[PDB]
Protein backbone atom coordinates (compact mmCIF):
# COMPACT_ATOMS: atom_id res chain seq x y z
CA UNK A 1 0.00 0.00 0.00
CA UNK A 2 1.88 3.03 1.38
CA UNK A 3 -0.45 5.75 0.17
CA UNK A 4 1.72 8.83 -0.46
CA UNK A 5 1.34 11.90 1.76
CA UNK A 6 3.66 14.48 0.19
CA UNK A 7 4.85 17.51 2.15
CA UNK A 8 4.21 21.00 0.77
CA UNK A 9 7.40 22.03 -1.03
CA UNK A 10 6.25 24.11 -4.03
CA UNK A 11 4.92 27.04 -1.95
CA UNK A 12 8.01 28.23 -0.05
CA UNK A 13 10.30 30.58 -1.96
CA UNK A 14 14.01 29.81 -1.57
CA UNK A 15 16.16 32.65 -0.16
CA UNK A 16 19.11 34.20 -1.96
CA UNK A 17 21.56 32.55 0.47
CA UNK A 18 20.73 29.08 -0.92
CA UNK A 19 21.05 29.65 -4.68
CA UNK A 20 24.83 29.40 -4.34
CA UNK A 21 24.35 26.12 -2.46
CA UNK A 22 22.08 24.80 -5.23
CA UNK A 23 24.52 25.72 -8.00
CA UNK A 24 27.57 24.43 -6.12
CA UNK A 25 25.86 21.12 -5.34
CA UNK A 26 24.81 20.71 -8.97
CA UNK A 27 28.39 21.33 -10.13
CA UNK A 28 29.72 18.95 -7.46
CA UNK B 1 12.42 20.35 -3.42
CA UNK B 2 14.85 18.62 -1.04
CA UNK B 3 15.91 21.98 0.40
CA UNK B 4 12.44 23.56 0.15
CA UNK B 5 10.93 20.79 2.29
CA UNK B 6 13.61 21.37 4.94
CA UNK B 7 12.90 25.11 4.87
CA UNK B 8 9.16 24.48 5.19
CA UNK B 9 9.78 22.07 8.10
CA UNK B 10 10.49 25.06 10.40
CA UNK B 11 14.27 24.72 10.62
CA UNK B 12 16.65 27.68 10.76
CA UNK B 13 19.61 27.90 8.38
CA UNK B 14 22.55 30.03 9.52
CA UNK B 15 25.94 30.63 7.88
CA UNK B 16 28.68 29.72 10.36
CA UNK B 17 31.79 29.16 8.22
CA UNK B 18 33.10 29.78 4.69
CA UNK B 19 32.69 27.19 1.95
CA UNK B 20 36.08 25.58 1.32
CA UNK B 21 39.42 17.11 -18.92
CA UNK B 22 39.86 15.59 -15.46
CA UNK B 23 37.69 16.88 -12.59
CA UNK B 24 39.17 17.43 -9.13
CA UNK B 25 36.67 16.32 -6.46
CA UNK B 26 37.51 17.51 -2.95
CA UNK B 27 37.80 14.91 -0.21
CA UNK B 28 34.58 14.60 1.80
CA UNK B 29 35.16 11.35 3.73
CA UNK B 30 36.97 13.10 6.60
CA UNK B 31 33.78 14.36 8.29
CA UNK B 32 32.11 12.30 11.01
CA UNK B 33 28.39 12.19 11.85
CA UNK B 34 26.29 12.89 14.94
CA UNK B 35 23.21 11.16 16.33
CA UNK B 36 21.09 14.30 15.91
CA UNK B 37 22.20 14.65 12.28
CA UNK B 38 21.18 11.03 11.62
CA UNK B 39 17.50 11.90 12.07
CA UNK B 40 17.88 14.88 9.73
CA UNK B 41 19.59 12.69 7.12
CA UNK B 42 16.88 10.02 7.35
CA UNK B 43 14.08 12.59 7.11
CA UNK B 44 15.74 14.27 4.11
CA UNK B 45 16.21 10.91 2.37
CA UNK B 46 12.53 10.20 3.03
CA UNK B 47 11.65 13.16 0.77
CA UNK B 48 13.09 11.53 -2.36
CA UNK B 49 11.13 8.32 -1.82
CA UNK B 50 8.00 10.34 -1.00
CA UNK B 51 8.21 12.42 -4.19
CA UNK B 52 8.93 9.26 -6.19
CA UNK B 53 6.00 7.31 -4.74
CA UNK B 54 3.67 10.26 -5.23
CA UNK B 55 4.23 10.04 -8.99
CA UNK B 56 4.24 6.24 -8.84
CA UNK B 57 0.69 6.50 -7.46
CA UNK B 58 -0.44 8.13 -10.71
CA UNK B 59 1.70 5.63 -12.63
CA UNK B 60 -0.07 2.66 -11.01
CA UNK B 61 -3.43 4.38 -11.51
CA UNK B 62 -2.57 4.48 -15.21
CA UNK B 63 -1.47 0.83 -15.03
CA UNK B 64 -4.70 -0.10 -13.23
CA UNK B 65 -3.28 -2.08 -10.32
CA UNK B 66 -0.13 -3.76 -9.02
CA UNK B 67 2.06 -4.31 -5.96
CA UNK B 68 5.73 -3.31 -6.00
CA UNK B 69 8.22 -4.25 -3.24
CA UNK B 70 9.87 -0.81 -3.50
CA UNK B 71 6.68 1.01 -2.40
CA UNK B 72 7.23 0.54 1.33
CA UNK B 73 7.56 2.99 4.24
CA UNK B 74 11.06 4.25 4.95
CA UNK B 75 10.99 2.78 8.46
CA UNK B 76 10.79 -0.66 6.83
CA UNK B 77 13.96 0.04 4.84
CA UNK B 78 17.15 -1.78 5.83
CA UNK B 79 20.76 -0.63 5.36
CA UNK B 80 21.06 -3.04 2.43
CA UNK B 81 18.14 -1.30 0.72
CA UNK B 82 19.31 2.07 2.09
CA UNK B 83 22.62 1.66 0.23
CA UNK B 84 20.82 2.86 -2.93
CA UNK B 85 18.91 5.68 -1.19
CA UNK B 86 21.13 7.02 1.61
CA UNK B 87 23.88 8.16 -0.78
CA UNK B 88 21.88 10.99 -2.36
CA UNK B 89 21.14 12.43 1.11
CA UNK B 90 24.59 11.75 2.58
CA UNK B 91 26.37 13.53 -0.29
CA UNK B 92 24.69 16.81 0.73
CA UNK B 93 25.18 16.75 4.52
CA UNK B 94 28.96 16.80 4.04
CA UNK B 95 28.41 19.56 1.47
CA UNK B 96 26.45 21.56 4.05
CA UNK B 97 29.13 20.94 6.68
CA UNK B 98 31.97 22.14 4.45
CA UNK B 99 29.92 25.08 3.14
CA UNK B 100 29.38 26.51 6.63
CA UNK B 101 25.64 26.13 7.30
CA UNK B 102 24.35 25.53 10.83
CA UNK B 103 21.11 23.73 11.70
CA UNK B 104 19.71 23.76 15.24
CA UNK B 105 16.76 21.83 16.67
CA UNK B 106 22.59 11.32 27.36
CA UNK B 107 20.79 8.99 24.95
CA UNK B 108 19.10 7.01 27.75
CA UNK B 109 16.45 9.69 28.31
CA UNK B 110 15.69 9.87 24.58
CA UNK B 111 15.60 6.06 24.43
CA UNK B 112 13.41 3.79 26.60
CA UNK B 113 14.72 5.04 29.93
CA UNK B 114 11.37 4.07 31.44
CA UNK B 115 11.32 0.76 29.57
CA UNK B 116 8.80 -2.05 29.63
CA UNK B 117 8.84 -2.21 33.44
CA UNK B 118 7.84 1.45 33.79
CA UNK B 119 5.30 1.05 30.98
CA UNK B 120 3.73 -1.77 33.00
CA UNK B 121 3.89 0.47 36.08
CA UNK B 122 1.99 3.18 34.20
CA UNK B 123 -0.54 0.54 33.13
CA UNK B 124 -0.88 -0.39 36.81
CA UNK B 125 -1.26 3.31 37.65
CA UNK B 126 -4.29 3.42 35.34
CA UNK B 127 -5.37 0.08 36.83
CA UNK B 128 -5.36 1.87 40.20
CA UNK B 129 -8.32 3.99 39.07
CA UNK B 130 -9.78 0.93 37.35
CA UNK B 131 -9.62 -1.05 40.62
CA UNK B 132 -11.10 1.91 42.48
CA UNK B 133 -14.07 1.85 40.08
CA UNK B 134 -14.34 -1.94 40.41
CA UNK B 135 -14.39 -1.73 44.22
CA UNK B 136 -16.92 1.12 44.11
CA UNK B 137 -19.30 -0.91 41.95
CA UNK B 138 -18.58 -4.06 43.99
CA UNK B 139 -19.49 -2.35 47.28
CA UNK B 140 -16.84 -4.07 33.49
CA UNK B 141 -14.07 -4.03 30.88
CA UNK B 142 -10.77 -3.28 32.63
CA UNK B 143 -11.39 -6.22 34.99
CA UNK B 144 -11.15 -8.68 32.09
CA UNK B 145 -8.02 -6.91 30.84
CA UNK B 146 -6.34 -7.20 34.25
CA UNK B 147 -7.41 -10.82 34.77
CA UNK B 148 -6.44 -11.91 31.24
CA UNK B 149 -3.53 -10.01 29.65
CA UNK B 150 -1.33 -7.91 31.94
CA UNK B 151 -1.16 -10.30 34.90
CA UNK B 152 0.38 -13.17 32.87
CA UNK B 153 2.43 -10.54 31.03
CA UNK B 154 4.18 -9.38 34.21
CA UNK B 155 4.24 -12.92 35.61
CA UNK B 156 6.30 -13.94 32.56
CA UNK B 157 8.37 -10.77 32.10
CA UNK B 158 9.63 -10.78 35.70
CA UNK B 159 10.48 -14.48 35.35
CA UNK B 160 12.43 -13.91 32.13
CA UNK B 161 14.11 -10.76 33.52
CA UNK B 162 14.87 -11.74 37.12
CA UNK B 163 18.59 -11.67 36.29
CA UNK B 164 20.37 -8.69 34.66
CA UNK B 165 17.59 -6.44 36.04
CA UNK B 166 18.39 -6.77 39.77
CA UNK B 167 22.18 -6.42 40.14
CA UNK B 168 22.37 -3.25 35.74
CA UNK B 169 19.53 -0.75 36.12
CA UNK B 170 19.16 1.85 38.87
CA UNK B 171 15.98 3.85 38.22
CA UNK B 172 13.94 0.70 37.58
CA UNK B 173 15.18 -0.81 40.86
CA UNK B 174 13.58 1.97 42.92
CA UNK B 175 10.22 1.40 41.18
CA UNK B 176 9.98 -2.39 40.82
CA UNK B 177 9.76 -2.73 44.61
CA UNK B 178 7.18 0.07 44.67
CA UNK B 179 5.19 -1.82 42.03
CA UNK B 180 5.35 -4.81 44.37
CA UNK B 181 3.90 -2.55 47.07
CA UNK B 182 0.85 -1.48 45.07
CA UNK B 183 0.46 -5.09 43.92
CA UNK B 184 0.32 -6.25 47.54
CA UNK B 185 -2.06 -3.40 48.41
CA UNK B 186 -4.31 -4.14 45.41
CA UNK B 187 -5.75 -7.26 47.06
CA UNK B 188 -7.71 -6.26 50.16
CA UNK B 189 -7.99 -8.24 53.40
CA UNK B 190 -10.34 -10.55 51.47
CA UNK B 191 -9.87 -12.21 48.08
CA UNK B 192 -13.55 -12.63 47.17
CA UNK B 193 -13.51 -9.42 45.11
CA UNK B 194 -10.90 -10.96 42.82
CA UNK B 195 -12.80 -14.26 42.95
CA UNK B 196 -11.75 -17.68 41.74
CA UNK B 197 -11.28 -16.32 38.20
CA UNK B 198 -7.80 -14.96 39.04
CA UNK B 199 -5.98 -16.99 41.71
CA UNK B 200 -2.79 -16.16 39.77
CA UNK B 201 -2.55 -12.81 41.56
CA UNK B 202 -0.86 -14.64 44.45
CA UNK B 203 1.63 -16.27 42.07
CA UNK B 204 2.34 -12.91 40.41
CA UNK B 205 2.93 -11.39 43.85
CA UNK B 206 5.29 -14.29 44.59
CA UNK B 207 7.19 -13.64 41.37
CA UNK B 208 7.39 -9.87 41.90
CA UNK B 209 8.57 -10.31 45.50
CA UNK B 210 11.19 -12.82 44.35
CA UNK B 211 12.47 -10.12 41.95
CA UNK B 212 13.26 -7.06 44.08
CA UNK B 213 16.09 -5.20 42.35
CA UNK B 214 16.48 -2.55 45.07
CA UNK B 215 17.38 -4.95 47.86
CA UNK B 216 19.75 -2.31 49.27
CA UNK B 217 19.06 0.67 46.98
CA UNK B 218 15.53 1.10 48.35
CA UNK B 219 17.00 1.33 51.87
CA UNK B 220 20.04 3.46 50.95
CA UNK B 221 18.04 5.95 48.87
CA UNK B 222 16.30 9.15 49.97
CA UNK B 223 13.32 6.94 50.89
CA UNK B 224 10.49 8.28 48.75
CA UNK B 225 8.56 4.99 48.49
CA UNK B 226 10.23 3.38 51.52
CA UNK B 227 7.21 4.68 53.44
CA UNK B 228 5.04 2.46 51.23
CA UNK B 229 7.21 -0.58 51.94
CA UNK B 230 7.07 0.22 55.66
CA UNK B 231 3.27 0.49 55.47
CA UNK B 232 3.04 -2.84 53.63
CA UNK B 233 5.27 -4.60 56.17
CA UNK B 234 3.36 -3.06 59.10
CA UNK B 235 0.04 -4.11 57.56
CA UNK B 236 1.33 -7.66 57.09
CA UNK B 237 2.55 -7.81 60.69
CA UNK B 238 -0.75 -6.42 62.00
CA UNK B 239 -2.75 -8.89 59.90
CA UNK B 240 -0.64 -11.77 61.22
CA UNK B 241 -1.03 -10.57 64.81
CA UNK B 242 -4.80 -10.23 64.35
CA UNK B 243 -4.98 -14.01 63.84
CA UNK B 244 -4.55 -14.52 67.60
CA UNK B 245 -8.12 -13.23 68.04
CA UNK B 246 -9.43 -16.09 65.86
CA UNK B 247 -7.12 -19.12 66.07
CA UNK B 248 -6.29 -18.68 69.77
CA UNK B 249 -9.87 -17.71 70.69
CA UNK B 250 -12.18 -19.76 68.45
CA UNK B 251 -13.09 -17.03 60.61
CA UNK B 252 -14.23 -14.27 58.26
CA UNK B 253 -11.98 -11.97 56.17
CA UNK B 254 -8.89 -13.29 58.02
CA UNK B 255 -8.51 -16.87 56.75
CA UNK B 256 -8.11 -15.56 53.19
CA UNK B 257 -4.76 -14.00 54.14
CA UNK B 258 -3.34 -17.33 55.35
CA UNK B 259 -3.30 -18.58 51.73
CA UNK B 260 -2.43 -15.33 49.92
CA UNK B 261 -0.24 -13.27 52.29
CA UNK B 262 1.82 -15.70 54.39
CA UNK B 263 3.45 -17.40 51.35
CA UNK B 264 4.39 -13.97 49.99
CA UNK B 265 6.01 -13.14 53.34
CA UNK B 266 7.94 -16.42 53.23
CA UNK B 267 9.08 -15.69 49.67
CA UNK B 268 10.23 -12.19 50.65
CA UNK B 269 12.14 -13.51 53.67
CA UNK B 270 13.79 -16.18 51.52
CA UNK B 271 14.71 -13.54 48.93
CA UNK B 272 16.32 -11.38 51.63
CA UNK B 273 18.20 -14.30 53.21
CA UNK B 274 19.34 -15.93 49.95
CA UNK B 275 21.68 -13.13 48.82
CA UNK B 276 22.82 -12.25 52.37
CA UNK B 277 21.35 -8.77 51.83
CA UNK B 278 21.39 -8.18 55.61
CA UNK B 279 24.28 -5.73 55.26
CA UNK B 280 21.88 -2.85 54.47
CA UNK B 281 18.32 -4.18 54.48
CA UNK B 282 16.99 -2.86 57.82
CA UNK B 283 17.48 0.89 57.44
CA UNK B 284 15.35 4.05 57.56
CA UNK B 285 11.65 3.07 57.29
CA UNK B 286 12.56 -0.59 57.99
CA UNK B 287 13.68 -0.73 61.62
CA UNK B 288 10.32 0.76 62.59
CA UNK B 289 8.80 -2.38 61.06
CA UNK B 290 11.41 -4.88 62.29
CA UNK B 291 11.04 -3.69 65.89
CA UNK B 292 7.32 -4.47 65.59
CA UNK B 293 7.73 -7.74 63.68
CA UNK B 294 10.07 -9.16 66.33
CA UNK B 295 7.40 -8.46 68.94
CA UNK B 296 4.81 -9.97 66.58
CA UNK B 297 6.76 -13.21 66.16
CA UNK B 298 7.26 -13.23 69.93
CA UNK B 299 3.48 -12.92 70.34
CA UNK B 300 2.66 -15.74 67.90
CA UNK B 301 5.63 -17.88 68.91
CA UNK B 302 3.27 -19.94 71.08
CA UNK B 303 0.36 -20.60 68.69
CA UNK B 304 -4.20 -26.66 63.88
CA UNK B 305 -3.47 -27.20 60.18
CA UNK B 306 -1.65 -23.85 59.83
CA UNK B 307 1.37 -24.97 61.87
CA UNK B 308 3.58 -25.96 58.87
CA UNK B 309 3.03 -22.57 57.21
CA UNK B 310 3.93 -20.71 60.42
CA UNK B 311 7.02 -22.88 60.84
CA UNK B 312 8.12 -22.21 57.26
CA UNK B 313 7.60 -18.47 57.76
CA UNK B 314 9.63 -18.54 60.99
CA UNK B 315 12.42 -20.48 59.28
CA UNK B 316 12.50 -18.02 56.39
CA UNK B 317 12.54 -15.00 58.71
CA UNK C 1 47.52 -36.16 46.19
CA UNK C 2 43.90 -37.04 45.39
CA UNK C 3 44.13 -40.49 43.81
CA UNK C 4 43.05 -42.66 46.75
CA UNK C 5 39.99 -40.50 47.44
CA UNK C 6 38.39 -40.49 43.97
CA UNK C 7 39.51 -42.83 41.21
CA UNK C 8 41.44 -45.64 42.88
CA UNK C 9 38.48 -47.64 44.21
CA UNK C 10 36.47 -47.42 40.98
CA UNK C 11 39.58 -48.64 39.14
CA UNK C 12 41.75 -46.10 37.33
CA UNK C 13 45.39 -46.84 36.58
CA UNK C 14 47.34 -43.55 36.41
CA UNK C 15 48.51 -42.70 32.91
CA UNK C 16 52.12 -43.59 33.81
CA UNK C 17 52.60 -46.62 36.10
CA UNK C 18 55.15 -49.12 34.73
CA UNK C 19 57.50 -46.64 33.07
CA UNK C 20 61.06 -46.10 34.31
CA UNK C 21 61.34 -42.97 32.12
CA UNK C 22 59.13 -39.87 32.46
CA UNK C 23 56.58 -39.27 29.72
CA UNK C 24 57.98 -36.99 27.03
CA UNK C 25 55.72 -34.02 26.27
CA UNK C 26 55.27 -31.98 23.11
CA UNK C 27 54.45 -28.26 23.16
CA UNK C 28 53.34 -25.81 20.48
CA UNK C 29 56.37 -23.64 19.68
CA UNK C 30 55.33 -20.20 18.40
CA UNK C 31 58.12 -19.87 15.84
CA UNK C 32 56.70 -19.28 12.33
CA UNK C 33 58.23 -21.80 9.93
CA UNK C 34 57.45 -22.42 6.27
CA UNK C 35 55.54 -25.57 5.29
CA UNK C 36 54.18 -26.82 1.96
CA UNK C 37 50.68 -25.67 1.06
CA UNK C 38 48.21 -28.46 1.97
CA UNK C 39 46.60 -30.14 -1.06
CA UNK C 40 43.17 -29.66 0.56
CA UNK C 41 43.48 -26.12 1.89
CA UNK C 42 40.06 -24.50 2.53
CA UNK C 43 40.97 -21.24 0.75
CA UNK C 44 44.28 -21.33 -1.13
CA UNK C 45 45.08 -23.57 -4.09
CA UNK C 46 48.31 -23.98 -6.07
CA UNK C 47 48.29 -25.45 -9.58
CA UNK C 48 51.30 -26.53 -11.64
CA UNK C 49 51.17 -25.86 -15.39
CA UNK D 1 20.34 -22.33 77.29
CA UNK D 2 17.85 -21.68 74.49
CA UNK D 3 18.42 -25.14 72.98
CA UNK D 4 18.90 -26.86 76.35
CA UNK D 5 15.14 -27.42 76.57
CA UNK D 6 15.09 -29.36 73.29
CA UNK D 7 17.32 -32.11 74.67
CA UNK D 8 15.03 -32.32 77.69
CA UNK D 9 12.08 -33.77 75.76
CA UNK D 10 14.20 -35.73 73.26
CA UNK D 11 13.13 -38.89 75.08
CA UNK D 12 9.47 -39.89 75.51
CA UNK D 13 8.21 -38.72 72.14
CA UNK D 14 6.07 -41.00 69.94
CA UNK D 15 3.89 -38.06 68.88
CA UNK D 16 4.26 -35.31 66.28
CA UNK D 17 1.63 -33.02 67.84
CA UNK D 18 0.76 -34.13 71.39
CA UNK D 19 3.85 -33.36 73.48
CA UNK D 20 6.01 -31.68 70.77
CA UNK D 21 3.43 -29.28 69.35
CA UNK D 22 5.48 -26.07 69.53
CA UNK D 23 8.60 -28.10 68.70
CA UNK D 24 7.44 -28.72 65.13
CA UNK D 25 7.27 -24.96 64.53
CA UNK D 26 10.26 -23.88 66.66
CA UNK D 27 12.85 -26.39 65.39
CA UNK D 28 13.22 -24.68 61.96
CA UNK D 29 13.58 -21.34 63.78
CA UNK D 30 16.92 -22.16 65.40
CA UNK D 31 17.75 -24.61 62.59
CA UNK D 32 17.92 -21.53 60.33
CA UNK D 33 19.18 -18.99 62.89
CA UNK D 34 22.22 -20.98 64.07
CA UNK D 35 23.83 -21.36 60.59
CA UNK D 36 23.46 -17.59 60.17
CA UNK D 37 25.70 -17.17 63.24
CA UNK D 38 30.79 -10.83 69.37
CA UNK D 39 30.64 -13.60 66.76
CA UNK D 40 32.06 -17.06 65.98
CA UNK D 41 29.51 -19.16 67.86
CA UNK D 42 30.90 -22.61 68.63
CA UNK D 43 29.67 -25.59 66.61
CA UNK D 44 29.04 -27.73 69.71
CA UNK D 45 25.50 -26.33 69.75
CA UNK D 46 25.13 -27.31 66.08
CA UNK D 47 26.31 -30.87 66.75
CA UNK D 48 24.01 -31.19 69.77
CA UNK D 49 21.06 -29.90 67.73
CA UNK D 50 21.79 -32.40 64.95
CA UNK D 51 22.00 -35.24 67.47
CA UNK D 52 18.78 -34.11 69.16
CA UNK D 53 16.85 -33.92 65.89
CA UNK D 54 18.16 -37.36 64.87
CA UNK D 55 17.04 -38.75 68.24
CA UNK D 56 13.62 -37.10 67.89
CA UNK D 57 13.20 -38.59 64.41
CA UNK D 58 14.24 -42.09 65.50
CA UNK D 59 11.96 -41.90 68.57
CA UNK D 60 8.92 -42.07 66.27
CA UNK D 61 10.28 -45.19 64.58
CA UNK D 62 6.96 -47.02 64.34
CA UNK D 63 4.38 -44.24 64.14
CA UNK D 64 1.36 -44.93 61.94
CA UNK D 65 0.83 -41.49 60.37
CA UNK D 66 3.60 -38.88 60.45
CA UNK D 67 4.21 -36.06 57.97
CA UNK D 68 6.68 -33.94 59.97
CA UNK D 69 9.41 -36.48 59.13
CA UNK D 70 9.40 -35.40 55.47
CA UNK D 71 9.78 -31.73 56.50
CA UNK D 72 12.20 -31.80 59.44
CA UNK D 73 14.77 -33.68 57.35
CA UNK D 74 14.51 -31.06 54.60
CA UNK D 75 14.81 -28.24 57.14
CA UNK D 76 17.85 -29.83 58.82
CA UNK D 77 19.73 -30.49 55.56
CA UNK D 78 21.95 -27.35 55.81
CA UNK D 79 22.68 -28.11 59.48
CA UNK D 80 24.74 -31.28 58.87
CA UNK D 81 27.30 -29.57 56.62
CA UNK D 82 29.20 -28.39 59.73
CA UNK D 83 29.05 -31.50 61.93
CA UNK D 84 31.54 -33.17 64.23
CA UNK D 85 33.17 -36.32 62.78
CA UNK D 86 32.57 -38.34 65.96
CA UNK D 87 29.62 -36.74 67.78
CA UNK D 88 27.16 -37.51 64.97
CA UNK D 89 28.69 -40.90 64.12
CA UNK D 90 27.81 -42.15 67.62
CA UNK D 91 24.15 -41.31 66.86
CA UNK D 92 23.88 -42.30 63.18
CA UNK D 93 24.98 -45.89 63.82
CA UNK D 94 22.24 -46.81 66.37
CA UNK D 95 19.48 -45.17 64.31
CA UNK D 96 20.32 -46.94 61.05
CA UNK D 97 20.96 -50.10 63.06
CA UNK D 98 17.43 -50.01 64.47
CA UNK D 99 16.11 -49.22 60.99
CA UNK D 100 17.87 -52.29 59.58
CA UNK D 101 16.55 -54.39 62.48
CA UNK D 102 13.03 -53.24 61.61
CA UNK D 103 13.66 -54.09 57.95
CA UNK D 104 14.87 -57.56 58.94
CA UNK D 105 11.83 -58.07 61.16
CA UNK D 106 9.49 -57.00 58.35
CA UNK D 107 11.07 -58.96 55.47
CA UNK D 108 10.33 -62.18 57.38
CA UNK D 109 6.59 -61.51 57.13
CA UNK D 110 6.78 -61.33 53.33
CA UNK D 111 9.04 -64.40 53.29
CA UNK D 112 6.53 -66.43 55.32
CA UNK D 113 3.60 -65.05 53.29
CA UNK D 114 4.57 -67.20 50.30
CA UNK D 115 -5.48 -64.72 54.05
CA UNK D 116 -3.16 -63.76 51.20
CA UNK D 117 -4.87 -60.41 50.59
CA UNK D 118 -4.79 -59.35 54.25
CA UNK D 119 -1.13 -60.29 54.58
CA UNK D 120 -0.28 -58.46 51.36
CA UNK D 121 -2.06 -55.32 52.60
CA UNK D 122 -0.32 -55.52 55.99
CA UNK D 123 3.14 -55.95 54.46
CA UNK D 124 2.42 -53.15 51.98
CA UNK D 125 1.52 -50.80 54.84
CA UNK D 126 4.61 -51.86 56.80
CA UNK D 127 6.82 -51.33 53.73
CA UNK D 128 5.28 -47.89 53.20
CA UNK D 129 6.09 -46.99 56.81
CA UNK D 130 9.64 -48.30 56.37
CA UNK D 131 10.02 -46.29 53.16
CA UNK D 132 8.81 -43.15 54.93
CA UNK D 133 11.39 -43.65 57.69
CA UNK D 134 14.05 -44.40 55.06
CA UNK D 135 13.33 -41.18 53.16
CA UNK D 136 13.25 -39.27 56.45
CA UNK D 137 16.66 -40.54 57.64
CA UNK D 138 18.76 -41.24 54.52
CA UNK D 139 18.94 -37.60 53.26
CA UNK D 140 20.65 -36.63 56.53
CA UNK D 141 23.13 -39.48 55.91
CA UNK D 142 23.94 -38.80 52.24
CA UNK D 143 25.16 -35.29 53.05
CA UNK D 144 27.13 -36.55 56.06
CA UNK D 145 28.73 -39.11 53.72
CA UNK D 146 29.55 -36.55 51.00
CA UNK D 147 31.98 -35.00 53.47
CA UNK D 148 33.97 -36.99 56.05
CA UNK D 149 34.58 -39.54 53.27
CA UNK D 150 38.13 -38.44 52.47
CA UNK D 151 38.89 -38.83 56.18
CA UNK D 152 37.30 -42.30 56.17
CA UNK D 153 39.36 -43.24 53.09
CA UNK D 154 42.81 -41.88 53.99
CA UNK D 155 42.42 -43.20 57.56
CA UNK D 156 40.13 -46.26 57.58
CA UNK D 157 37.59 -46.45 60.41
CA UNK D 158 35.77 -49.51 61.74
CA UNK D 159 32.49 -47.62 62.21
CA UNK D 160 32.52 -46.51 58.56
CA UNK D 161 32.86 -50.11 57.38
CA UNK D 162 30.10 -51.20 59.78
CA UNK D 163 27.83 -48.46 58.41
CA UNK D 164 28.63 -49.61 54.87
CA UNK D 165 27.73 -53.18 55.85
CA UNK D 166 24.39 -52.06 57.30
CA UNK D 167 23.59 -49.90 54.25
CA UNK D 168 24.42 -52.79 51.93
Amino acid sequence: NFDPRPVETLNVIIPEKLDSFINKFAEY
Amino acid sequence: ESLKAMIAWEWTIEKAREGEYNPQPPDLSGVTLSRELQAMAEQLAENYHNTWGRKKKQELEAKGGGTHPLLVPYDTLTAKEKARDREKAQELLKFLQMNGYAVTRSSIEKRFAFGFLQQLLRWMDISQEFIAHLEAVVSEQEIKFFAKILLPLINQYFTNHCLYFLSASNKEKEMITSLFCKLAALVRHRVSLFGTDAPAVVNCLHILARSLDARTVMKSGPEIVKAGLRSFFESASEDIEKMVENLRLGGQNLTYTTVALLPVLTTLFQHIAQHQFGDDVILDDVQVSCYRTLCSIYSLGTTEKLRPALGECLARL
Amino acid sequence: RFFAICGLQEGFEPFAINMQRPVTTWFSKSLPQFEPVPPEHPHYEVARM
Amino acid sequence: RLMADIGGLAESGARYTEMPHVIEITLPMLCSYLPRWCTAVTSDHLNSLLGNILRIIVNNLGIDEATWMKRLAVFAQPIVSRARPELLHSHFIPTIGRLRKRAGKVVAEEEQLREAEEGELLVRDEFSVLCRDLYALYPLLIRYVDNNRAHWLTEPNANAEELFRMVG
